[PDB]
RNA sequence: GGAGGUCAACAUCAAGAACUGUGGGCCUUUGCCUAUAGAACUUAUAACGAACAUGGUUCUUGCCUUUUACCAGAAC
């Protein structure tokens, strides 16, 4: 087997610049569950929050532009829509409630899930909301006549993660039995099965670019290919439970969320980790409100925006000095697994 | 009428349509002192104009 | 002052929220005791302020449609001031009205600034005939 | 005999059911046109910020301390 | 009524009764109007027994 | 309506009826979704093995510290692994941070007077006379140190 | 504040800026409504067709003798915006603006009033001409 | 209303808020709080 | 390699196709002659010898359509014909994890019996009250003097 | 072949003050410019209806133990 670690000595990856943080954002009452961002111009966030609210942010200024109300529970997921002026928020009162964004006035609700419903992905071509929650099955939604057109049986639990896709399988699942679904909508049932994971997978990302997936789970954080299906790679990680969320900016870099407040990021090629950082809490906090619950990165991907579990949002930059003089990071000596 | 909250001694009564006259800016521009009363502007000048 | 007039208030929503059914005279006993408490101790004041006109106005007619839905109804016909006005004796509620009067309306804009005087009269409280009722503000002495 | 839950129901059973074709109040078709993007005082005696928690933050105590007089 | 206008429904064109007629079940002729008024009160109390 | 009637009177009720969330059943379902985000994180940070008995006892655990947080009773356990302790910390805090929320908001409400039910009243008032207390013991031991 | 002190902005933000009303995603309207200010056609192929032929007439400006210049004025309601309606509806060929109402119309077609708060108003307020030539 | 109410003029104010201020340090804040914002302060003089 | 181009505007094709037919499938069913306006003998049997013809009878509009359809409720099976496998790649923890029972003084709805030590401050005063309590002891002496 | 019908089906009926076809030129089909032919019905104190109902969501209220049923304004 030694072949193989050979074969990782050749390589040296990937050289990446830090991150460090740029700017802090209070301004919720209750924690910060989702994070997403207008896919055109960068403007501004959508931020879901535990007080029911959604606040949208400025990205330039970081100022609070208005306040979406309507939520009697608090908001696990928000996902704003590409080809439409839609914002599609989703919440643990067992409702996905669509949002015009031109005029702010709740347009539909889509109704049958038995219990909350913790995500919310927008297919790209085909005006589908895919939603998914503690009803451990997949809704897909017709976003016209609020008919849920597909129901997706599977996991054995319920699902955190769902993604959507424009080829084949056009819909990856993440749930609590420790396996991620690669679906066949169509045909309405699993394409594929992956099982590697040990526990719950809470995240997943889908890398712009390479058609891939990143899959989260608490100490392991993988890589999957898509359309075949096979592992790709791996991502070296020591205890870093637990994995909250994960980004993926276009550059490939791989950004991990903990459940420790470390910042785990990484290049998404090789595996290696250039870089870990330790959030500082908050004036009033405890040493356990220090995680980061969701992340994102811009369009452009040179900013990355976290909502943390101290009630705020934090802005972190990358550093434009850098290079080689002294940049390196852990500098890729791997362990034998 | 109904968007002024005005009446014509034969016609409908509305609701205000703007509930809140409650804000007043205390400020020197309508004081009374600076005021000059001729005709009273009763509300048919109102509607009318 | 304000803060005693939403005091007062407050303890009408008192009186109307603890009785979910004391049936009907005690109701009556009660506010009785509640208003002649409020006008024997501010007695004079009374008659300049408006919105304490207005909230014993709200007052009376709340708790009045509060016998109202004892039986069932809103109805005007069905209670002529005859049903709560008439003193025990008689077999009446025997509530003592102090909300009929006239309140004075004059000028929401200028009221702000002048103090115009009385110049209009919105009507206080209603009736299919109108009669007349006393209204405790002129058996009570003024405290001058 | 009241219990937490320690499970959900999956979802998975009501899709083998059959349909049964009430018709609901707010499914009544509504919306139905998406929308595409392009001398006195010298007697007198005496001389001359952010916390995080709701019970110890300001305005709390000014709660607290109007409202229960 | 004049304050909230309607503008109703293109393709409505479909009737009731048009789409009605066009079946087996339904057979039409002329009748005196009272008799009308007795007949459908027998059906619906039938209806409703 | 007559459709549903008749529909539902040859060929019976629908079997789903789920049943959405409202003014009534709001607290139950706030207090679902609590236990089971702390199920996921305890169970998540045991190594391995062991899960229904330290299950009902982990989320007992919880309860027993809600409890103690309206108490004011500080709420320690003779041992107990630190990180757990860390995590029921973090929900209780949340859990506590809403419920105070509800209190300001209901009373705001209340002072108004527009619709509050019978119960909300006696409820909120419940609330605050938890909160003044717990004011009135941070002043007196704020003022012995 | 300190425990970030330098680069960090921090900013505790309440209340807002930019009002709820505001659209927050700005709808594209690709064609330009006037109809709201005043109502007037904008494009070249629905100009009225002007029977007289209307390059014929651009000629006429070069003779300074011909042409003429006439104002309408008298007081209110006398008839002079629906007197140069008789005119144009007469020297046009078909114009839009006539409903088979107006035509043979129970209401006046006024076509020289043009602006909304005319049309509302039911009167004339800013001066409108028109030009044409016309047989003697 | 307004035109009884107490007129704001820079004399009438500056006198208020100064004894306000003098009485203010009298009492010391450990035995009591008197805050300007609970204190009414009313001055009758030439311009009211 | 990202999925191209022309191979997503197939399967955006089909998929949308797919949609479109049970949509329009369903819009059909339910109750409301207004919800119909937003939407072949094809049978060779056996060898083919008799072909087929299928045409659809109109119903009456009165009696039920789909004179079959009662809500009833169904457990399906699970057919496994394939089995995936699981493929993953304390001693003195415990001693660090072990949950301890949780003992509540509010609650003991079984009964349990339990010792009072399962049912059941440091720092001292300031100098503070020393020099008051002596400041006071003194000037009170001095006056009394 | 004309008159009709308490007959049917299929089109069309709210918009740059606005429809459609066609000829010619430029870009490279779209689109812009230019030339020409025909425009039923509905629209300016704006609309197919010289009339006038109900429902859903979201806010503001009003009744006021709670839910249907409701009180009267707004937006979609
Ligand atoms: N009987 C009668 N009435 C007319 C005649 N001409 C116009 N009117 C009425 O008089 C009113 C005035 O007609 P307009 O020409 O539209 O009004 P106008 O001349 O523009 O009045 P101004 O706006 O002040 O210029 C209209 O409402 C017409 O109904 C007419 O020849 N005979
Ligand atoms: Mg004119
Ligand atoms: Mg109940």
């Amino acid at each position: 087997i030694v072949n193989r670690y050979e074969k990782l000595l050749s390589q040296r990856p990937e050289w990446h610049a830090p991150w460090k943080l740029s700017r802090v954002i209070n301004g919720h009452l209750g924690w910060v569950r989702c994070v997403a961002i207008d896919p055109v111009d960068n403007e501004w966030f959508i931020t879901g929050s535990n007080d029911t609210t959604m606040k949208v942010w400025d990205l330039a200024t970081g100022k609070l532009k208005t306040t979406l109300a309507g939520h009697v529970m608090t908001v696990r997921d928000v996902a704003v829509s590409d080809r439409h002026p839609y914002l599609f928020s989703v919440s643990e009162d067992k409702t996905v409630k669509c949002w015009d964004l031109e005029k702010n006035q709740i347009i539909r609700d889509y109704y049958g899930h038995l219990s909350g419903v913790r995500t919310v992905s927008i297919h790209p071509t085909l005006d589908l909301i895919a939603t998914a929650g503690r009803d451990s099955v997949i809704k897909l939604w017709d976003m016209r006549t609020r008919i849920p057109v597909i129901t997706l049986v599977g996991h054995k639990g319920p699902i955190n993660q769902v993604q959507c896709t424009p080829v084949d399988p056009q819909v990856v699942s993440s749930s609590t039995d420790a396996t991620v679904r690669l679906w066949d909508v169509v045909a309405g049932k699993t394409m594929k099965v992956l099982t590697h994971h040990k526990r719950s997978v809470r995240a997943t990302a889908l890398h712009p670019k390479e058609f891939s997936v990143a899959s989260a789970c608490t100490d392991d954080i993988r890589s999957w290919g898509l359309a075949e299906g096979s592992l790709l790679t791996n991502f070296e990680s020591e205890k870093t439970g637990i994995i909250n969320t994960l980004s993926i900016n276009q550059d490939d870099v791989l950004f991990a969320g903990g459940d420790n407040g470390v910042l785990s990021f990484y290049d998404y090629k090789s595996g290696h980790k250039y870089q870990s950082l330790a959030t500082r809490e908050m004036v009033g906090s405890l040493e356990g409100e220090r995680s980061v619950l969701c992340s994102t990165f811009d369009k452009t991907g040179l900013r990355l925006i976290t909502g943390e579990a101290d009630k705020s949002i934090k802005i972190w930059k990358q550093d434009e000095t850098a290079t080689k003089e002294s940049e390196p990071g852990l500098a890729w000596n791997p362990n034998l697994s | 009428g109904k968007a002024l909250n005005n009446a014509i001694p034969g016609g409908p009564k509305f609701e205000p349509l703007y509930p809140r006259e409650e804000e007043e800016d205390y400020n020197e521009f309508n004081s009374i002192d600076r005021v000059i009363f001729r005709v009273p502007i009763r509300s048919e000048y109102k509607v009318a104009f | 002052s304000e803060e005693e007039i939403k005091k007062f208030d407050s303890r009408i929503r008192g009186i109307l929220m603890a009785s979910g059914s004391t049936t009907f005279t005690k109701v009556a006993a009660k506010w009785n005791t509640s208003l002649i408490s409020l006008f024997t101790y501010f007695r004079e004041a009374i008659v300049a302020t408006e919105p304490l006109l207005d909230i014993l106005v709200k007052g009376e007619t709340r708790i009045q449609n509060r016998v109202k839905l004892g039986l069932n109804s809103k109805m005007p016909t069905r209670f002529p001031p005859a049903v709560f006005y008439t003193p025990k004796e008689l077999g009446g509620l025997g509530m003592i009205s102090a909300s009929h009067i006239l309140i004075p309306a004059s000028d929401l804009s200028w009221s702000k600034q002048t103090d115009t005087g009385i110049t209009h009269f919105r009507a206080g409280m209603t009736h299919e005939d109108e009669k007349l009722i006393p209204t405790i503000f002129r058996y009570i002495t003024t405290w001058e | 005999s009241h219990r937490p839950q320690l499970e959900a129901r999956s979802g998975a059973k009501a899709a083998a059911y059959t349909p049964t074709g009430i018709e609901h109040a707010r499914l009544l078709p509504g919306h139905t046109t998406l929308k595409y993007r392009k001398s006195w005082r010298k007697g007198t005696a005496f001389g001359r910020g952010y916390i995080n928690d709701m019970t110890k933050s300001e305005y709390h105590q000014e709660f607290l301390h109007k409202h229960v007089r | 009524n004049e304050l909230h206008p309607t503008l109703p429904t293109n393709h409505n064109k479909t009737k009731l009764l048009k789409s009605l007629k066009n079946t087996k079940y339904f057979q039409q002729t002329t009748i005196d109007w009272v008799e009308a008024g007795l007949q459908l009160c027998r059906q619906g109390h039938n209806m409703l027994n | 309506y007559i459709g549903n009637l008749i529909t539902r009177q040859f060929e019976g009720r629908s079997n789903e009826i789920v049943k959405t969330t409202t003014k009534q059943r709001l607290d139950a379902y706030y207090d679902l979704e609590l236990r089971n985000s702390v199920m996921d994180d305890i169970l998540e940070m045991m190594p391995e093995s062991i899960r229904q008995k330290k299950a009902r006892t982990i989320l007992q655990h919880l309860s027993e510290a809600w409890r103690c947080w309206k108490a004011n009773i500080p709420w320690d356990v003779p041992g107990m692994p630190a990180p757990i302790k860390k995590i029921i910390e973090r929900y209780i805090k949340s859990k506590a941070d809403a419920w105070v929320s509800a209190a300001h908001y209901n009373r705001e409400r209340i002072k108004r007077g527009a619709h509050v039910e019978k119960t909300m009243v006696k409820k909120n008032l419940g609330r605050l006379t938890r909160l003044w207390i717990k004011n009135e013991q941070e002043r007196q031991r704020q003022i012995q140190k | 504040e300190h425990p970030y002190g330098k680069e960090v902005e921090v900013l505790m933000e309440t209340k807002n800026t930019q009002s709820p009303q505001t659209p927050l995603v700005e709808p594209v309207t690709e064609r330009t409504k006037l109809q709201e200010h005043t109502i007037f056609t904008q494009l070249k192929k629905n100009i009225p067709k002007t029977r007289y032929n209307r390059d014929y007439m651009l000629s006429m400006a070069n003779i300074p003798e011909r042409i003429i210049n006439v104002g309408v004025i008298g007081p209110l309601h006398s008839g002079k915006t629906s007197l140069m309606d008789l005119l144009v509806i007469d020297s046009h060929k078909r114009i839009p603006d006539m409903s088979k109402n107006v035509e043979l119309g129970w209401k006046p077609l006024r076509y020289l009033d043009n602006l909304k708060q005319e049309i509302d108003r039911g009167l004339s307020i800013k001066l409108n001409g028109s030009t044409l030539l016309c047989t003697d | 209303p307004k035109d009884s109410r107490m007129r704001l003029i820079r004399q009438d104010v500056n006198l208020g808020r100064a004894v306000f201020w003098e009485i203010q340090s009298r009492v010391p804040t450990s035995l009591t709080s008197i805050k300007w914002e609970n204190a009414f302060v009313s001055v009758y003089s030439k311009n009211n | 390699p990202l999925p191209t181009k022309a191979e997503i505007q197939e399967c955006t094709a089909r998929t949308k196709s797919y949609i479109q037919r049970l949509v329009n499938a369903k819009l059909a069913n339910s109750n409301n002659r207004a919800s119909s306006r937003y939407v072949a003998p094809a049978n060779l049997l056996l060898n083919n010898s008799h072909h087929i013809e299928v045409v659809s009878k109109q119903m009456d509009p009165l009696l039920p359509r789909f004179v079959g359809k009662k809500a009833r409720k169904v457990v399906a099976p699970t057919e496994n014909d394939e089995v995936v496998p699981v493929l993953h790649m304390g001693e003195a923890d415990p001693n660090e994890w072990k949950i301890p029972a949780a003992v509540s003084n509010w609650k003991n709805p079984n009964g349990y019996t339990v010792a009072l030590e399962r049912r059941v401050e440091n720092n001292t005063i300031n100098d503070g009250f020393m020099k008051l309590s002596e400041a006071l002891e003194n000037a009170d002496k001095k006056a009394r003097q």
